[PDB]
């Protein structure tokens, strides 16, 4: 059967004709080496089926419909980088991929000796992804970076994303481009969410422009609704005779009856019921007015309706992207060969560390990673498997290397597909402060620049001077821990708030004498927790309340003051139930954004003005929709595009998140994936404290409240010293050693001998009065711990 | 093509402390100026007076700064968004320029010299792969610059050495020792030396693209296809009073490999000595038919470079001593935007002159 | 003549960022720079880098600019003194040249298109007192230059408006539906719908005083003196690649005013179609006899509109998407300097040829 595929080819391409047969033979081989050697009982994704065959020769031929002449190499460039391309791209175990190279390598020693396999068959290089293919290549590190220039031309509310394209995600995505290609070119996602990947599949929609068809229903509603937009995105298919492009999250399976309305599409392109009888007439009646549009004779209702299938095909490419169902589907939606055999499934999950090392490259390169007196941020061990750092970004490139490699694996939390994407979360929390905190070192220096623009020539100089100075070169003390303190952010951005003990333990615990060999400091409090949030801002969340004995809910005085993915904000234990309706307390709701959206009974419920999260015990399935979870990363329906944010305009104070009551609460599988996991467990000193509190009632609760207060007032004070710099701003450039000669030395620091004074008053006082509060707090310990053992 | 960077004070920049060196960018509208603070100011040429990139890192004060201009396109390409300066905090810092027209970022501190750091330049000559810098403590260090590595330490003062320059493999400096020196970097050979000097020296600097100024003043008298290409010229203005232009591979500082090879370590020299101005040499700068120079009798004279003729003085540059000044220089097609001097000094401005 | 506008850059342009838009002014041999910064910047071309003009006020970038040609006297005495551009920012933004080579202040900023102004052209015809702008609102306006005001609005497009032009007492414009339309300045009578594109629109023009055009393709193709006399030309570059020249006397928008209304108003005409190559035309300049067009593959072309042939392609004269073209107008006294074409892009820089 193949040799007559190929002796096909070789008539089209016959000046190297001599491959014929063993060429063929040699697609034949490879299959069957491989089919025995990666049965299905190894994986149902090694269902070597002989339409793979066919499947590798689609490749192949439309590629000679581009070639402009063959040569024996051009042949197995074609045939082996697309052997790859499907045979090995359809699998996952990368040892067998490993051992398939070779049984690649050596089915050409078999039958197609004479050419070049160590640069063809042994790499993954793509024919120009932005070229007509045409035997041509185009190296795809190259490419990723054609593509930031060429999507500038998308970069308008559409793309513009601080992510880079690993090399293998550029194989991924010029593989999607040929799923586009393809007449119905349905697809299957397996892998990291909204990481290169749901991003991905929005990316090459705004890059093509392609209409992503969603299921804008409620789970309140069922399938008639589902059918209403069916009816009308098919017809934007048959009717307005336009390409559309359904997305499916595996999420939007309503129910069984709903995916046999799509089995049926997906077998006859077309739907029981729903496009049967009157919708069937009705559709003939506007169908017979498109090709009569059209000045067709498929007018004639059978002609016509299979006109309607026929122009509904080419208008489908349905992409389906997947993280593993529960539902059984963990093995694929795709148990059956029949849709195996028919849908462009790509068996992504996680990348290679050889991969990251090119993802972190272009990732340090995006953004500005190096610095000063910094000279290197890594203690702890391991810089195998890549270079010794010579700088800061070399040391995110190694520490991505192994970091990702093992952030994450151990099989707790799905070992196979860790989403970088969230290492890039961290990195990009890291680039919020390699600029914000950088520019804070200039700042800094700018601290004392303003300092020192007043100082000789009128300063008489006391504690002014030790601050200064202090300051002046603790801004190279503090060169390295920065970082350090900065990592240990990120760390926190990147899974310890979203994955699992042991998942995240993979490279987590590890990673504490694991980062890598070259300097950094850690300081200490790097703590997450403290580090991203201000303490009068902290003040305004313990002075309300919040559980900070539980570490990830003393942590939403900073996810709640800035959170870019939605936290799971579980709240049986009501902490952050208490704590956010004390925090809110007298703040307004919501505002800024203002229209109500499609979601009223939320929207009616919140747009009141500053703090307010999808309040107390209001579950998915009773408040939010599935509308907001799309409208609520953007939605330019409502914000107008003529303000040009096609962003919802929603603060972190005011950004809705769920107080869900259930462990297991209604979020969407690819935002269960891309959430802030609160933990709510309730930690020992949390359960005494709960209790103290319940014991405090006893006499003194109050006092927990007011040293809160007082450790605020504690901040008073930072004015009497920032007023010296506003107020030294001017007479260093006249300094001749008259600095006693006039009032510009007087005016400024005789102020300060009271300031200073001030400084220590109310401050002072908190202090006093926090001693005296904790010893009317601790007491309760004695039976506080017995209530820890009691709730074990 | 002829200059007139004269008339008076076209743009005042106002800086909040002290000037120290102005760099005019050579493809935009624009200038920094390095002050005392040590705080670089960007400002807008056009739209002025305005501190376009106010920068702040220097703890102390600047003392140079460069990576506007180059050796070496490539890397230039990559340095375009590069700016290097020299402190008197030891500091010599590498910042990440940004297309915002802002030092936004810093990207490498380059350390070692113990003291004052009074000049640092770039070996834009090797691809650039390697930094040049000198200061108070006699040496002149070599740093790696795609790393900022200091791959190479030099002694040639004896004295503070106040100011360097790259010639690709030579090292232009100039100290407090009152001897004009250059050095073999790739060998560590001196390749200057030259006692010239009654006063410490202040300033020196590099022949460039000014062959005609060998028709003006040229030692030894005859015979540049001898060794012109390696007998390095520069000028030399010290606390004199003078301005001395030289020619310091006539008295190299090599280890006599005959007898005497010329003046080797001898008889310094000074090509010519201008005497106008009345003190200490701040800066000069050789347009070609003219060189601009600057004193701390706050006089800046035209020099005709033909024997040393001050063609016109500007007194009312500064109030306070005018510590630099810089030249645009006049090339085919970019004409006449670059008749300018930007100058600058301790009255804490920077004068644009047109 | 044949316009060859070559060489290599006679003069290289360093822009703080990239370049939108570069247009000679009327009379002198200078040109505004259109930059994304947003500034307008003086230029002359014989010159650089000057700082006459570095017109910040484009408060996000300049997105339209147009008055720096003109084609009558009593009007021209304002237009070299005038400029109308427009931003992100909503306003179109009209500006006064004064003898100092720069827009030394602005004169109106017109408010009332909500969703960026992507195009401004303004009406001559009513000897600089009518101005047609277009907008990412599907909307086109017309206001008055002189005052100020919006004097009236239209509603053609179904989709963002992209470009816009002035021709007869109509509106020409163009948008992201792939479909052209031009209604009545002082009533939405139109006078064009073009369904020809597969794909957005991305530049119009109509043909000046250039027979030449007619001479390679006569039109009308039905009787060409049915409107020969009135060939209100158009062209329509689009995301087809293509650089299709147009005519709007008969794809003109009579809403079958008896049955098929002559062949007007449906699949727009298209005289001559240049199939373009892998990239988008960014720019064009129709000559006559030919077309000087540029794209975002780098390349600038020289196209022969004797059937559309692309004779040569510079894809070496940017090195990022080449925004903007600008070969002066046929103007003879000034052949020199009306073969001289100036050009920018992304990549930040701009070049004179010629």
């Amino acid at each position: 059967i193949y040799e007559i595929y190929y002796k096909a080819i070789f008539k089209l391409v016959p000046e190297f004709r001599s491959y014929t047969e063993p060429f063929a033979r040699a697609s034949v081989h490879l299959y069957n080496e491989c089919k025995a050697r990666y049965s299905t009982g190894l994986q149902s994704h090694y269902l070597f089926s002989p339409r793979e065959l066919t499947r590798l020769v689609r490749g192949v031929y439309t590629a000679i419909n581009t070639g402009p002449r063959q040569t024996l190499r051009s042949l197995i460039r074609l045939w082996a980088y697309e052997a790859w391309r499907i045979f090995a791209d359809r699998l996952v175990g990368v040892k067998e991929k490993n051992s398939f190279e070779q049984l690649l390598y050596e089915t050409v020693d078999k039958y197609l000796p004479n050419q070049d396999l160590g640069n063809i068959s042994s790499t993954s290089l793509l024919f120009s992804g932005l070229l007509s293919l045409d035997f041509k290549e185009v190296n795809k590190t190259d490419l990723v970076n054609f593509i930031e220039e060429r999507f500038k031309t998308f970069c308008d509310e559409e793309l513009e994303v601080p992510m880079v394209i690993h090399e293998s995600m550029v194989d991924h995505i010029l593989r999607i481009d040929r799923a586009l290609k393809q007449v119905q070119g349905h697809m299957m996602l397996i892998g990291a969410s909204r990481t290169g990947k749901t991003i991905l599949t929005r990316f090459v929609a705004w890059l093509n422009g392609l209409k992503i068809v969603q299921p804008k229903i409620h789970r309140h509603s069922n399938l008639s609704d589902f059918d209403m937009i069916l009816k009308k995105a098919i017809s934007d298919c048959s009717l307005k005779e336009s390409r559309t492009c359904l997305i499916i999250d595996e999420s939007n399976i309503l129910e069984t009856a709903f995916l046999e309305r799509m089995n049926t599409l997906l077998a006859n392109a077309d739907i029981p019921d729903l496009f049967q009888g009157e919708e069937y007439d009705k559709l003939l009646n506007n169908l017979r007015n498109k090709t009569r549009s059209l000045g067709l004779l498929l007018d004639t209702e059978q002609e016509l309706y299979d006109w309607f299938v026929g122009e509904i095909a080419k208008n489908l490419h349905v992409v389906f992207t997947i993280c593993d169902p529960t539902n059984n589907k963990s093995s694929a939606m795709i148990s059956s060969p029949a849709l195996f055999n028919r849908c462009i499934i790509n068996w992504m999950g996680d990348w290679d560390t050889k991969t990251m090392s090119q993802v972190a490259n272009n990732m340090v390169d995006v953004v500005p990673m190096e610095f000063t007196d910094f000279i290197v941020p890594e203690v702890n061990k391991e810089l195998v498997f890549t270079e010794p750092i010579q700088t800061i970004r070399d040391a995110v490139v190694n520490i991505l290397i192994h970091f990702d490699r093992n952030f994450y694996q151990k099989m707790k939390v799905g070992v196979n597909p860790r989403s970088p994407g969230y290492f890039i979360d961290g990195l990009r929390a890291l680039v919020k402060l390699v600029t914000a905190k950088y520019q804070d070192l200039q700042e800094n220096q700018r601290f004392v620049n303003v300092g020192l623009e007043k100082l000789n020539e009128s300063v008489s100089l006391t504690f002014e001077k030790e601050r200064w100075l202090n300051t002046t070169k603790q801004f190279s003390k503090t060169s390295q821990e920065l970082i350090g303190n900065c990592i240990i952010s990120s760390i926190y951005e990147t899974y310890f708030g979203h994955l699992n003990e042991r998942e995240r333990g993979d490279m987590l615990v590890i990673l504490k004498r694991l980062l890598g060999k070259f300097a950094v400091k850690y300081d200490v409090n790097y703590r997450f927790i403290d580090y991203l949030v201000t303490l009068d801002e902290k003040m305004k969340w313990l002075e309300c309340g919040l559980d900070k004995n539980d570490y990830f809910l003393e942590n939403m005085s900073i996810v709640m003051n800035s959170q870019d993915a939605v936290p799971f904000l579980l709240d049986p234990s009501s902490h952050m139930i208490t704590v956010i309706s004390n925090y809110y307390g007298n703040k307004t709701v919501l505002l800024s954004f203002l229209e109500e959206g499609f979601v009223k009974r939320l929207e009616n419920a919140v747009r009141f003005g500053s703090v307010v999260i999808i309040q107390d015990g209001e579950f998915f399935d009773p408040i939010i929709s599935r509308l907001i979870s799309r409208e609520f990363n953007h939605a330019g329906n409502r914000v107008t595009v003529e303000i040009g944010d096609h962003e919802v305009d929603v603060s972190g104070d005011f950004k809705l998140f769920i107080h869900s009551c259930d462990p297991s609460g209604d979020i969407p599988i690819f935002l269960r994936s891309r959430v802030r996991l609160v933990h709510f467990v309730t930690n020992k000193e949390s359960i005494e404290t709960r209790i103290f509190d319940i014991t405090l009632t006893e006499e003194n609760a109050e006092m927990q409240r007011k040293r809160e207060d007082l450790i605020k007032l504690n901040t008073e004070y930072r004015l009497k010293l920032k007023n010296l710099e506003k107020r030294l701003l001017e007479e260093l450039n006249n300094s001749q050693g008259n600095m006693l000669e006039n009032d510009e030395l007087m005016v400024t620091l005789n102020n300060l001998k009271k300031e200073a004074m001030n400084i220590e008053k109310k401050l002072s006082e908190s202090e006093e009065f926090f001693p005296q509060f904790d010893n009317l707090v601790e007491e309760y310990s004695i039976i506080g711990k017995h209530s820890v053992k009691i709730f074990s | 093509l002829k200059w007139i960077p004269r008339n008076l004070p076209s743009c005042l920049i106002n800086v909040e402390s002290s000037v120290t060196s102005v760099k005019l960018h050579p493809n935009l509208p624009i200038v920094f100026v390095a002050t005392d603070h040590g705080k670089l100011y960007a400002f807008d040429l056009f739209n002025y007076t305005i501190p376009l990139a106010s920068l702040q890192s220097h703890t102390k004060a600047i003392t140079s700064m460069d990576v506007l201009f180059t050796n070496y396109t490539n890397s230039s390409k990559k340095n375009y968004l590069v700016i290097v300066t020299a402190s008197k905090d030891l500091q010599i810092h590498v910042f990440k320029w940004v297309s915002e027209e802002c030092k936004f970022q810093q990207i490498r501190s380059l350390l070692g010299h113990e003291h004052i750091v009074s000049a640092v330049k770039i070996w834009q000559k090797n691809n650039d792969v390697h930094i040049a810098s000198c200061s108070r403590d006699q040496t002149v260090k070599i740093w790696d610059f795609h790393n900022g590595w200091s791959l190479k330490t030099f002694q040639p003062h004896s004295q503070w050495v106040r100011s360097i320059d790259v010639l690709g493999d030579y090292i232009i400096s100039g100290s407090h020792d009152t001897t004009l020196r250059l050095t073999h970097w790739p060998s560590g050979n001196g390749l200057s030396v030259g006692t010239g000097h009654e006063f410490p020296i202040e300033k020196v600097k590099f022949i460039h693209f000014i062959e005609d100024s060998p028709e003006i003043r040229f030692r030894t008298p005859s015979t540049d296809r001898y060794k012109n290409w390696g007998m390095q010229y520069c000028v030399s203005a010290s606390r004199d009073r003078t301005i001395k232009i030289w020619e310091i591979p006539l008295p190299t500082l090599m280890a006599h490999r005959a007898p005497i090879p010329n003046p080797t370590d001898s008889n310094f020299r000074c090509v010519l000595t201008l005497k106008g101005h009345l003190s200490w040499v701040r800066d000069i700068s050789i347009r070609g038919q003219y060189l601009f120079s600057c004193a701390d009798d706050k006089s800046v004279r035209c020099w005709d470079l033909n024997t040393g003729q001050c063609l016109h003085v500007w007194e009312k540059l500064h109030t306070g001593f005018v510590n630099c000044l810089d030249l645009d220089v006049d090339f085919d097609s970019n004409v006449t935007p670059r008749q300018m001097m930007v100058t600058g000094g301790l009255d804490c401005k920077s004068n644009v002159f047109m």
